[PDB]
């Protein structure tokens, strides 16, 4: 069997006490199962902090503490900061295999300021010889994640060709996302501007480049 | 005028060999070099002043369990001393001297050179009756243990008995154990683990055994010591030098009243403050 | 410490590949080792694990019999032969340096990413992006690098072969509607050094071996 549940994602402020749980499919999370607790942070760090459910690494704070509660584990964050916003991941021990759970996403209300800044490329002249164009529109350093891209072209709605990414964590904690509108040679030197636009928590910002 | 200073905030970042004897743990810790493993057969019935483990130890052999760890650690560490008497005890019907290929004393099986492993002898293990009085004048040290197999089938493989028990007594002390069996995760390829344990024995004390299973056998005691001796934990190196106040971040001078490196101290260190300079006029 | 690995490429089912991860920073040859992945769906799985060199060596029933984990005490480099591949077995896989004797899954990696699909591994289209002449902010400027139609990921782009590390930016790759990706990288240099600096665009494809530089220039055109 070996199937470990928790949470999928959790949301706390700085300040308040969390708890992440870690539940067993095949019967109690007991004290033999050395329950485990691992952060994933940006760029694919994942720290290991708790081990035999309640042995913690030298470089964690005291305010992870491990236990088990009820049939399953914990994982207590008494005094939560804007440091411990992270994926934190289970893994129980079954006497001959280390299954892992599928992740609880940790969100914490901080990071004053995620206004973003924008960036718009044409295509270049190398590629609009090779019959081909590709205009470039790049979100970055804002927070949260979540934005919606917009494309237009002399003052018209444009959805054709346009494929945008679902933003991602930065090196600072930050957000970034990219959007690629793919048209003909032939279109982008028809119209007179292609403009990029993207809205943020009220905020819109849109950025305009002309072939000239 | 001028001012003179009364804080020694400064440090070596080496330790000085002299006047102390100093014995560093290179690859091994203190627990390491009593219990005799393998990589750590330079300290032998050493003898030291104050020890020195390192950040870069480890262990390559069987994973211990020391229950009161920082109390056996302190109590050895101020005997200054591996003293160790092989002593010969009566194992009948108990195929002794046992190993395993992960505490590697060579190229096949091994064990720890001052305890030993007593696994059944064909399809039998009778029940533990052994004696070992303490007729000289100091006090004795006795290390043993006892064994956590992975499973029952195992358990019954290494020993007859599906459960075993431990019982090892003074006339001032007993101390009974019971394993716990469980496929623990694997810690150098190895679901089981055991557990450490010791038992004091003065003059005019005998030492008393008894067990049906699971027991980890000494070869002997220890002579403890009444000494000025300790254990640091630095990775400061050790120079050719000569000085008295002994600092884990490195050995300091005695001629100021107080120090501002740390707390952790040896030897005729100064008081402990936290304030950077302290000037007195001249 | 620290671990990196490689390994990167393209595999077809049945194929096999080895990957290694060559820990230094620390002692090597006395912590326990394992491998984990992370597939795209961003689940964790233990593969493999070796004690210390090992004579004890085990792998997950999906892995057994198929991969095999190997430790050089030499050249304090842990290997990973991936044999009878799958397409399940795509992930980003891990090396671990963590010891069960005090630690469980103390120590990760950055990652290499293999895939095992079957398809063609094709080779990108690398644009150069036109630094931004006009209407200025007072400001530095943006000048860039289009990877355009490759499979499968990742690629890796510096500046000036490691000359220009500050104020770079490399944007995730876009599955576009093809099978291909396409990635955009772009720098923040001072318009000032815009036409006294060469600024070179490094890319380095590992799966398919496409090491390119690509100069970024005004052209004296619109």
């Amino acid at each position: 069997q070996a199937v470990v549940t928790q949470e999928s994602a959790l949301t706390t402020s700085p300040g308040e006490t969390v708890t992440l749980t870690c539940r067993s499919s095949t019967g109690a999370v007991t004290t033999s199962n050395y329950a485990n607790w691992v952060q994933e942070k940006p760029d694919h760090l994942f720290a290991g902090l708790i081990g035999g459910t309640k042995n913690r690494a030298p470089g964690v704070p005291a305010r992870f503490s491990g236990s088990l509660i009820g049939d399953k584990a914990a994982l207590t964050i008494t005094g939560a900061q804007t440091e411990d916003e992270a994926i934190y991941f289970c893994a129980l021990w079954y006497s001959n295999h280390w299954v892992f759970g599928g992740g609880t996403k940790l969100t914490v209300l901080g990071q004053p300021k995620g206004a973003p800044s924008v960036t718009l490329f044409p295509p270049s002249s190398e590629e609009l010889q090779a019959n081909k164009a590709t205009l470039v529109c790049l979100i970055s350093d804002f927070y949260p994640g979540a934005v919606t891209v917009a494309w237009k072209a002399d003052s018209s709605p444009v959805k054709a060709g346009v494929e945008t990414t679902t933003p991602s964590k930065q090196s600072n904690n930050k957000y970034a996302a990219s959007s690629y509108l793919s048209l003909t040679p032939e279109q982008w030197k028809s119209h007179r501007s292609y403009s990029c636009q993207v809205t943020h928590e009220g905020s819109t910002v849109e950025k305009t480049v002309a072939p000239t | 005028t001028n001012a003179t200073e009364l804080v020694q905030s400064s440090s070596t970042g080496k330790i000085c060999n002299n006047p102390h004897r100093i014995l560093d743990g290179i690859d091994c810790t203190l627990i390491d070099a009593l219990l005799g493993d393998p990589h750590c057969d330079v300290f032998q019935n050493e003898t030291w002043d104050l020890f020195v483990e390192r950040s870069k130890a480890f262990s390559n052999c069987y994973p211990y369990d020391v229950p009161d760890y920082a109390s056996l650690r302190s109590l050895v560490a101020s005997s200054g001393t591996l003293e160790f008497i092989t002593e010969g005890f009566t194992w009948t019907g108990v195929t002794q001297n046992g190993g395993s290929n992960a505490c590697k004393r060579g190229p096949g099986s091994g064990f720890f050179s001052r305890l030993n492993w007593l696994t059944k002898s064909g399809s039998t293990y009778p029940v533990l009756n052994v004696t070992m009085p303490n007729n000289d004048n100091f006090d004795k040290l006795y290390i043993w243990g006892i064994h956590h197999p992975s499973t029952d089938q195992e358990q019954t493989s290494l020993y007859v008995q599906a459960s075993g028990r431990v019982t090892v007594s003074t006339r001032r002390s007993q101390q009974t154990i019971i394993p716990n069996i469980g496929s623990r995760p694997w810690v150098r390829g190895l679901s089981s683990r055991i557990s450490i344990y010791w038992t004091i024995v003065k003059p005019g004390d005998v030492l008393v055994i008894n067990s049906n299973g699971n027991l980890i056998a000494p070869r002997g005691y220890f002579k403890m010591r009444t000494g000025k001796s300790s254990i640091m934990r630095s990775d400061a190196p050790i120079d050719t030098c000569i000085s008295e106040c002994i600092t884990p971040n490195g050995s300091i001078p005695n001629d100021k009243p107080f120090q501002n490196v740390n707390k952790i101290t040896y030897g005729a260190c100064p008081k402990y403050v936290k304030q950077n300079t302290l000037k007195l006029a001249t | 410490v620290k671990l990196v690995e490689s390994g990167e490429g393209l595999v077809k089912p049945g194929g096999s590949l080895k990957l290694s991860c060559a820990a230094s920073g620390f002692t090597f040859s006395s912590y326990d080792m394992s491998w984990v992945r992370q597939t795209p769906e961003k689940r964790l799985e233990w593969v493999a694990y070796i004690s210390s060199g090992g004579d004890y060596i085990y792998y997950a029933d999906t892995v057994k019999g198929r991969f095999t984990i190997s430790r050089d005490n030499a050249r304090n480099t842990l290997y990973l032969q991936m044999s009878s591949l799958k397409s399940e077995d795509t992930a980003m896989y891990y090396c671990t340096r963590v010891g069960e004797y005090d630690a469980w899954f103390a120590y990760w990696d950055q990652g290499t990413l293999v895939t095992v699909s079957g398809a063609s591994t094709k080779g990108p289209s690398v644009f150069p992006l036109a630094p931004s002449s006009k209407s200025t902010s007072g400001g530095t400027a943006a000048l860039g690098c289009l990877v355009k139609d490759y499979f499968p990921e990742p690629v890796t782009v510096s500046w000036n072969s490691g000359a220009l590390t500050s104020g770079v930016h490399t944007f995730p790759a876009v599955l576009q509607s093809s099978g291909l990706y396409s990635l955009s990288s772009v720098v923040t240099v001072p318009s000032s050094s815009l036409g006294t600096q060469t600024y070179i665009c490094n890319v380095n494809h590992k799966p398919s071996n496409t090491k390119v530089d690509k100069r970024v220039e005004p052209k004296s055109c619109d």
